[PDB]
């Protein structure tokens, strides 16, 4: 089902964003 | 015919508050309603990665770019190019360039959509229904029109998203819910398949069917009408220079009084820009699937009698849809604000082209300027404009197969991404001089225009009757092609550029994103609680966005 795909988006662009927070830091 | 008729007497009687309702409206206008449609029916949801990157365009714009064109403190683009590089030369070529690129999309599509509009209603062929929607804006502009235009451009918003919202409730009713989505529509294909003219022969499957993979948002990379590898880089590219360049919608996002209201009312743009997925892309297929041989016929002879080209016109969707599936009564407002929102953009993109075609170029050639003589080359170039936009118009309905959002998105992608590496290379890199970028731009012009003249002069006809163009010239795909000339342009201007050290550092302080802040002279080339709940906000609706875009891709 597509809700399991956007929650796996969702989940590793998050992770990327919190990985992107480091720089900045 | 009432509302219709009360909605232009108050129109013209009349005749984040309005930072929202532009950005919206040039996000989303009747053009781009139009075509968006259009390309949903024919290709299905792929055609939602140009708003579902735009969203995150204008994000970027918002975070990045109004803070730049704030602290230096040019409102537009140009002058920002004039004090970062210094000579009318350059100037002058970017507002010619950008004087074609309002005459190949802005006013050409909006004529088109207004054309596509009337077209499938009261009315007559694409050139009577042109000639009425000239009249309508001339008498709009006469009246004052855009003076008003910044008031009414939030009630307009308003009652487009009122009414679209309608016609989503509308619509899976009339096909039976969600379920006649996913159900339904890759069996829509027309009765019509005999082809009676000899030359045209027996249409294959290929043609008529739409693509099985008309669900998923990331069609194929290499085969595909819109391949995805293209879309995340070519739509940053082309909306890139739509959203950081265009003087309106920089002058409406650096009107807020602060810049916490700026990126408030860019998170507000943002949620209007996830909107439009469902209030566009879904109605037009569910128009497709309600009428299938009338939306998209592919046998030319009926084709001319329903579409006018032989291209299929995929993008008649919405009018269809406005003009049966709405409730009787209330059609008229559709076709009302519709055609509201279509004037008043177009009025905007006139009187901006006008007033920079008589600042840069006609100032320039004559020093003089006398205001009488000025004010009647303005009114001369409103109607070459006019007149030129209107002799355009057949090679805007061909538009590679009917998709009209794929003709803005071709000839942007042709001629934008000169313009936004040099923009880039200046805002990041203080190396490039101004005959540095004058030469690599009028490079990356020629190489656009290489590939530009030589397509639209052979066609692109459709699947069934392909143009008769080399494989290596069309093959490439039309967005492709912004990649190519991102890093052709791009390495031109950088390559001339470095010939030489041509500007020290005294030239560029706090206009080069380097130097951010330097706290010193120019050399004269011519909230703290609320950032952090911003902040938050906008990760929200990026995550929101990308939740989206994970669940249909």
């Amino acid at each position: 089902q597509p809700w399991m795909q956007g929650l796996i988006a969702v989940a590793v662009f998050l992770v990327l964003v919190a990985i992107a927070f480091a720089v900045n830091h | 015919i009432l509302v219709i008729a009360a909605y232009f007497l108050l129109v013209i009687g009349v005749g984040w508050w309005p930072v929202g309702a532009s950005l919206f409206a040039s996000n989303i206008g009747s053009g781009h309603f139009v075509g968006l449609a259009g390309t949903g029916a024919a290709s299905g949801l792929a055609v939602a990665g140009f708003e579902w990157n735009a969203l995150f365009v204008v994000l970027l714009l918002g975070w990045l770019f109004a803070p730049v064109y704030l602290t230096a403190g040019v409102i537009t683009m140009p002058q920002y190019l004039r004090k970062r590089f210094g000579g009318r030369r350059i100037r002058l070529y970017l507002s010619v360039l950008s004087l074609f690129l309002y005459i190949f999309t802005k006013i050409s599509v909006d004529m088109f959509s207004g054309a596509v509009f009337i077209q499938q209603a009261l009315g007559w062929n694409i050139y009577a229904s042109v000639i009425a929607l000239l009249g309508i804006t001339m008498i709009y502009t006469v009246t004052g029109g855009l003076a008003a235009l910044m008031y009414t451009d939030t009630v307009q918003t308003f009652v487009i998203l009122g009414g679209a919202c309608i016609l989503m409730g509308y619509a899976f009713h009339e096909v039976g819910g969600y379920s006649g989505l996913f159900d339904k529509y890759l069996g829509a294909a027309t009765s019509l398949t005999v082809s009676e003219d000899p030359a045209v022969g027996n249409i294959s499957s290929f043609c008529y069917r739409p693509r099985p993979d008309s669900y998923h948002l990331l069609r194929h990379p290499v085969t595909g009408d819109l391949p995805w590898p293209a879309l995340l880089l070519g739509l940053t590219i082309v909306s890139g220079w739509y959203w950081c360049s265009d003087q309106v919608i920089v002058q409406r996002c650096l009107a807020g009084k602060s810049l916490t209201h700026i990126k408030a009312g860019c998170i507000l743009c943002g949620y209007l820009k996830l909107t439009p997925m469902f209030l566009m892309v879904m109605p037009g297929m569910i128009s497709r699937i309600l009428y299938p041989d009338e939306v998209a016929c592919v046998v030319p002879e009926v084709c001319r009698r329903v579409c006018g080209t032989e291209v299929g016109c995929s993008n008649i969707a919405y009018p269809r849809l406005v003009v049966k599936l709405m409730p009787n009564g209330l059609r008229g407002l559709m076709l009302a604000v519709m055609l509201a929102a279509l004037m008043s953009s177009l009025a905007s993109i006139f009187n901006s082209s006008s007033t920079l075609f008589t600042m840069d170029i006609y100032t320039r050639l004559r020093p003089r300027a006398g205001d009488r003589e000025l004010l009647l080359v303005g009114r001369l170039w409103v109607v070459f404009i006019v007149v030129v936009s209107v002799a355009w118009l057949p090679v805007v309905q061909a538009a590679q197969g009917g998709q009209l959002f794929d003709y803005i998105q071709a000839v942007s992608s042709y001629l934008a991404p000169p313009v936004s590496a040099v923009f880039v290379l200046a805002l990041f890199v203080p190396r490039v001089n101004e005959q540095g970028a004058f030469w690599g731009l009028i490079g990356g012009l020629l190489m656009g225009l290489a590939r530009l003249i030589p397509e639209f002069s052979f066609g692109s006809g459709s699947c069934v009757q392909p143009s008769a163009c080399p494989a290596f010239l069309c093959g490439v795909h039309y967005l492709y092609f912004a990649i190519v000339l991102f890093f052709c342009s791009g390495l031109l201007t950088l390559t001339v550029s470095l010939c030489t050290a041509p500007i020290p550092r005294k030239h560029l302080h706090r206009l080069v994103f380097s130097l951010r802040h330097s706290k010193e002279e120019r050399e004269d080339l011519d909230d703290p609680s609320w950032a952090r709940v911003v902040n938050l906000n906008a990760l929200l609706m990026m995550a929101v966005a990308v939740f989206l875009w994970g669940f249909y891709a």
